[PDB]
């Protein structure tokens, strides 16, 4: 639609005069079940979402797949848009297409402020997706150490079994992250849980890193 | 259907004889919704070939005896696509637009010899920016205004 270009390019007076001339344009969606809030959150505009959320657009408007705007602001890295969506009362544990939560995608961008805002509002630290994977599996899958640490500021678990039976320690050792493995082990990781491949975290680690893993377990 | 605007046209040309420009401001909401409605492609062509002659005929009456031309150039200069912003379905007509611009350059041709040196520079400096803002034309009037200005 035209409001997709208006909210995409950031036309201030064109969108203001367009909504003040026709209030239906705010509630109108395109063929992909995406309203102006999804385009203005995907673009990161503050004033446009302040006008749309000021008029009182439903914050829980999901698309065809189920992507809530809180995933767009969480993954977007825009702290102010998370302040606005959480200010309007967004669902901190909204279910998207693949059953994930905004914690996984805010963790993907390594945005600490968004994680504090979401987890402070009542987000589940151990929120599991369809594949039984939490934000620690993905943050550890890229190397977000401080994201896992601020996840541990909210008493998150470090032994979530993945769809293959892999704990966050398995993915930390698979990513060849030494400090992350030593920190997860030092903070309560289990080295005895095995996956579907029947491989312990010691065997998954190469270069004799399992000896210092279990060494730090006993030490 | 244009049968609703036809009575407003042939009745408006009879009722609009001596009234000032304020009645045209009263006609702005009467013609805004009249231009917004009428999704018919070939039927509303008469409505657009009559209403524009009503408003430009009122422009002729307003420009007949006394003319300040400031509010006149501000009306069209500030209101170009006001009726084209609410309509999401552009009817791709381009049938009365050539008669629109050709009639505007015809009235400006009747007002271009010697009337008043002040509004001609702002009207021409406006329409040469309308050349750039158009981007879609038969390239006849756009050259006409700039060559009849270049001759001056």
């Amino acid at each position: 639609l035209m409001v997709c270009n208006l909210a995409y390019s950031g036309k201030l007076e064109e969108l203001k005069e367009s909504i003040l001339a026709d209030k239906s344009l705010a509630t109108r969606t395109d063929q992909d079940s995406r309203t102006a809030l999804h385009w203005a959150c995907s673009a990161g505009h503050t004033e446009i979402v302040e006008f749309l959320l000021q008029l009182g657009v439903p914050v829980n408007d999901k698309d065809d797949a189920g992507w809530s705007p809180l995933h767009i602001a969480a993954s977007a890295g825009r702290d102010e848009i998370v302040k606005a969506l959480l200010g309007k009362g967004a669902q901190v544990n909204a279910v998207n297409q693949n059953g994930c939560t905004p914690l996984h995608y805010a963790a993907s961008k390594n945005r600490h402020e968004i994680a504090v805002m979401l987890l402070e509002g009542g987000a589940n630290p151990d929120a599991k997706d369809h594949y039984e994977a939490t934000a620690m599996h993905r943050a550890a899958a890229k190397g977000n150490l401080k994201m896992i640490h601020i996840l541990l500021y909210y008493k998150a678990s470090t032994n979530i079994q993945d769809t293959e039976g892999n704990t966050p320690l398995h993915l930390a050792c698979d990513e060849e992250r030494v400090e992350e493995a030593k920190l997860l082990v030092s903070q309560g990781a289990s080295i005895y849980i095995e996956n579907k491949e029947e491989k312990t975290p010691l065997q998954v680690a190469k270069g004799g890193l399992g000896l210092i893993l279990k060494r730090m377990v006993e030490g | 259907m244009a049968d609703g605007g036809s009575e407003r046209a042939d009745g408006r040309i009879v009722k609009m004889e001596v009234d000032y420009s304020a009645t045209v401001d009263q006609r702005l909401p009467e013609c805004a919704k009249l231009a917004k409605e009428g999704r018919l492609q070939e039927v509303i062509e008469t409505l657009l070939s009559l209403e524009k002659q009503t408003r430009t005929a009122s422009d002729m009456v307003s420009t007949s005896r006394i003319l300040v031309a400031v509010v006149k150039m501000c009306y069209e200069a500030k209101e170009w696509d006001l009726l084209n912003e609410n309509i999401m379905l552009l009817s791709k007509r381009r049938s009365q637009l050539k008669q629109a611009v050709a009639k505007m350059v015809q009235q400006c041709c009747t007002y271009v010899e010697e009337i008043t040196d002040l509004p001609i520079k702002l009207r021409l400096i406006d329409t040469l920016r309308m050349v750039t803002e158009g981007k879609i034309y038969v390239e006849i009037e756009r050259a006409r205004l700039t060559k009849t200005l270049a001759t001056i």
